């Protein structure tokens, strides 16, 4: 048991192209999306592991 | 120095000189006075001002340690990103510091040369003239006003005087 829940969530992810589709099907276990995000500006970044405030 | 003029067969440096890092110092009926060679002095700028542009613009491209996460089982390609990156941050280490090294030795011979070569400019005009008092001074054999001292300087001392 972790946060005294045994049951494991499992949760994948893709990136859908333009002008294309994706297709769910299932009779069980389904954790469906609710929300979803565009892809609305790429640039250059990083993700830094720090401790600091703003 | 590598030459022998600085620390050398010249004593050492002289506080009263404040714009130039060569100079002379004459010392005639007229009064005694410092006065910077600068063209030897634009020389050892230019030196050194190219020198800190190199060391700026030849690392310019050196490595820039991107951060990539990775899961618990994949060690490996884990250890295998952690030392590639440690090694390419050591190499360019080292080349920074012989880089700072090497460049700090070449410029205090640079600068020792420089001495040495203005010593010998004003020896080559002033033959038989002059003699070497041993230390970096010229006694002169004749009596020679301001104007002899800047025509050594600038380069053109004419050698018919006569000096007995
Ligand atoms: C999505 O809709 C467009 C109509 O704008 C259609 O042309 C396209 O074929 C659809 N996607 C798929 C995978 O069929």
């Amino acid at each position: 048991k972790v946060n005294g829940q045994s049951g494991r969530m499992e949760f994948f992810w893709t990136i859908l192209k333009p002008n294309d589709a994706i297709n769910f099907e299932s009779n069980g276990n389904f954790i469906a999306p609710e929300y979803a995000y565009k892809i609305v500006k790429k640039g250059d970044s990083a993700i830094m592991k720090s401790e600091l405030e703003y | 120095g590598l030459f022998g003029a600085i620390a050398g067969f010249i004593e050492g440096g002289w506080q009263g000189m404040v714009d130039g890092w060569y100079g002379y110092h004459h010392s005639n009926e007229q009064g005694s006075g410092y006065a910077a060679d600068k063209e030897s002095t634009q020389k050892a700028i230019d030196g050194v001002t190219n020198k800190v542009n190199s060391i700026i613009d030849k690392m310019n491209t050196q490595f820039e340690a991107v951060g990539r996460e990775f899961n618990n089982l994949e060690r490996r390609i884990e250890n295998l990103n952690k030392k590639m990156e440690d090694g390419f941050l050591d190499v360019w280490t080292y080349n920074a510091e012989l880089l700072v090294l090497m460049e700090n030795e070449r410029t205090l011979d640079f600068h020792d040369s420089n001495v040495k070569n203005l010593y010998d400019k004003v020896r080559l005009q002033l033959r038989d003239n002059a003699k070497e008092l041993g230390n970096g001074c010229f006694e002169f054999y004749h009596k020679c006003d301001n104007e002899c001292m800047e025509s050594i300087r600038n380069g053109t001392y004419n050698y018919p005087q006569y000096s007995e």
